[PDB]
């Protein structure tokens, strides 16, 4: 069970400013890692598959990168939308764990 | 890497690869930590002797992939190796390492 | 280029007549990736096995110095089960 | 028009067993690998099935194998699951999303489910 | 990695007046003892008190000092005219082995 | 007993030699180390002598000796420029700490 610790679990941000999100294995998983975020009240949007990879139809901002690890999801300028859950998921070994999640709030 | 009592220097060795999920274990090339080390006693307070000890471990590590096939549609073939590019002597990190001694089955497929 | 793990003269013990020697030097270590045929004994499964001996007197006999306070001293060196690297 | 919706659920007893169906929609179902992931009430993700396209060849997650049995009608476009032994852990939100890529059913996790609520 | 400092650099008392002359030392490594020298203008050093508070035969009942980690002083109650001259602290250590000293406090009995 | 004889003077080139003689008994059974200590400054140690084994233990151009025979040590220093050229002072270790010490030994250089 290669357990994926995400963090922070929580972050209160500002729209226009740039955040960074963090997904760590605690053993190489290398590339299949992909980032999941979920609004409230909905079924995950995948945003990012691959370690760099992003999934058609998502906006420039997010941008991803990572190797054996250590991974992280980069929101550049962040607008009122982007407020919402995000999760990490391996997919290299069985079971297939995903993450505790961090989420981004505005004020 | 100077002469026969050796200090820890990255080694080259074949590692066994096999992911949980297809049974076909192959083998690979990789590099691991092995060498000789520091490490001694205390004479004074007797109690028993609280000085540190350091064992041979990895510094700076980079990952290949060979991909194992024969596996059931499902489980992911890709397995990732570690290559040591760095040894070192330092402290064994309990999260992250299994201390001990010459231990249970060495580096092959069955 | 790094010493066996024999006994050495302690100078600050050690004196004419009267030398104590300390158990010190260099032992084989080895560190690799878990087999995945043990990375399932694992309660908490790891992801680098390391086998390590390190240097320890296999005979002490006790002795006292100078300043009234006694000592250990070593009367012979071997490669044993390692006890203090874990951190 | 990729449609995926759930259905099945409602309050069990402890020790009781229910049965939660997945039928699909827009795609070519037969040739996907199928899987349910709940999502528990920390706010958390877990994986808990994967049927193989055709598939009989199938894999369940440690904490729940022995309990959970998923299936597939190929013919019908469903997927369903038969939670038996059901605990107090078990109560959670209810996804049946599809995976990777038809050829190398390992990559992303796609069109999620909406979900179906169990709770216990 | 050893610096022993002392602190007073030149101790003006006074005549049967208060002695402090500190010198501390440079965490956890190997054993170590303090020790107390007087050396004066003309004559060699002469030990005063060993370890960090006992003390040598044919020194007076005077010379005393009191540490255990760091900070070590050498306290004199009655500064006398005999007692003028600089004051060495040094450190006898363990495995990074040597014998090192830290300059003088030298005293300067006030006219 | 702790005869240290010293002479000053040789040009910046390359050897100077010293001597510690010794009396009062048994030279065999205390270690035997040479100090230096360039004026107006605390000292500093330079090198123990096993006058048992006869070895070395110095500190981090001074290959020292002893003469069971002759019951004395020797300090033999090479390169002889400025840093070098002080009072060197030769002493004895009873416990950790040295109880006795030589009358000194001066050697400086020129231009
Ligand atoms: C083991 O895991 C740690 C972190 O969990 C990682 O830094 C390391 O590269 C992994 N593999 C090896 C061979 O150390
Ligand atoms: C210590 O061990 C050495 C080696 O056996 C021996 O020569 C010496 O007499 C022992 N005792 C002391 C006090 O050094």
């Amino acid at each position: 069970d290669i357990e994926l610790t995400q963090s922070p679990k929580s972050m209160s941000m500002s729209v226009g400013e740039r955040v960074t999100l963090s997904c760590k294995a605690s053993e190489t998983v290398d590339s299949f890692v992909s980032w999941y975020q979920q609004k409230p009240e909905q079924s995950p949007k995948l945003l990012i598959f691959g370690a760099s990879n992003r999934f058609s139809g998502v906006p420039d901002r997010f941008t991803g990168s990572g190797s054996a690890t250590d991974f992280t999801l980069t929101i550049s300028s962040v607008q009122a939308e982007d407020f919402a859950d995000y999760h990490c998921g391996q997919t290299y070994n069985h079971p297939y764990t995903f993450g505790g999640g961090t989420k981004l709030e505005i004020k | 890497k100077e002469p026969l009592r050796p200090r820890c220097r990255p080694i080259n060795a074949t590692l066994a690869v096999e992911k949980e999920g297809c049974p076909v274990c192959i083998t690979v090339n990789t590099t691991i930590c092995a060498g000789y080390c520091p490490t001694m006693t205390r004479v004074l307070q007797g109690v028993l002797p609280a000085l540190p000890q350091v064992v041979c471990n990895y510094r700076d590590v980079r990952f290949e992939s060979i991909r194992l096939p024969g596996c059931p549609r499902g489980v992911n073939p890709v397995v990732s190796y570690a290559v040591a590019l760095s040894c070192q002597c330092a402290l064994c990190r309990r999260s992250t390492t299994d201390c001990g001694g010459p231990k249970d089955h060495p580096l092959t497929c069955d | 280029d790094c010493p066996e793990c024999t006994l050495q003269e302690n100078p600050f013990f050690s004196q004419p007549g009267a030398p104590i020697l300390q158990c010190m030097g260099c032992c084989f270590s080895r560190a690799y990736p878990t087999p995945l045929r043990s990375k399932k004994t694992m309660l908490v499964q790891k992801n680098v096995t390391s086998e390590s001996t390190c240097c320890v007197a296999k005979s002490y006999n006790r002795v006292t110095v100078m300043g009234g306070f006694k000592v250990e001293n070593h009367t012979a060196c071997h490669c044993s089960t390692c006890y203090y690297h874990k951190s | 028009q990729v449609q995926l919706q759930e259905s099945g659920g409602h309050l069990v007893k402890p020790g009781g067993s229910l049965k939660l169906s997945c039928a699909a929609s827009g795609f070519a179902f037969s040739s996907f690998d199928m899987s349910w992931i709940r999502q528990t009430p920390e706010k958390r993700l877990e994986w808990v099935a994967s049927i193989t396209n055709v598939g009989t060849y199938t894999y369940y997650p440690g904490s729940v194998k022995g309990r959970f049995s998923i299936s597939r009608d190929n013919a019908r476009n469903t997927l369903n699951l038969q939670m038996s032994s059901l605990r107090s852990e078990d109560t959670a939100l209810y996804f049946c999303a599809r995976q990777g890529t038809a050829a190398q059913p390992y990559w992303y996790f796609d069109v999620w489910g909406a979900g179906t609520t169990v709770t216990v | 990695d050893i610096e022993l400092t002392q602190s007073p650099d030149s101790l003006a008392v006074s005549l049967g007046q208060r002695a402090t002359i500190s010198c501390r030392a440079s965490d956890s490594y190997g054993n170590s003892f303090m020790q107390w020298y007087q050396q004066k203008p003309g004559q060699p050093p002469k030990l005063l008190i060993y370890r960090a508070s006992n003390l040598e035969s044919g020194i007076p009942a005077r010379f005393s000092g009191t540490g255990s980690r760091t900070d070590f002083t050498l306290t004199i109650n009655p500064v006398e005219a005999d007692d003028v001259a600089t004051y060495y602290c040094q450190q006898s250590d363990e495995y990074p082995y040597m014998y090192t000293f830290g300059g003088g406090t030298k005293l300067e009995i006030k006219r | 007993q702790l005869q240290q004889s010293g002479a000053e003077l040789v040009k910046p080139g390359a050897s100077v030699k010293l001597s510690c003689k010794a009396s009062d008994y048994t030279f065999t059974s205390y270690w035997m180390h040479w100090v230096k200590q360039r004026p107006g400054q605390g000292l500093e140690w330079i090198g123990e002598i096993n006058p048992t084994n006869g070895r070395t233990y110095y500190n981090e151009k001074a290959t020292l000796t002893v003469a069971a025979s002759a019951s004395t040590a020797a300090m033999q220093a090479s390169s002889l420029t400025s840093e070098d050229s002080a009072v060197y002072y030769c002493a004895r270790r009873y416990g950790n700490s040295f109880d006795y010490w030589g009358q000194g030994t001066t050697v400086t250089v020129s231009s």
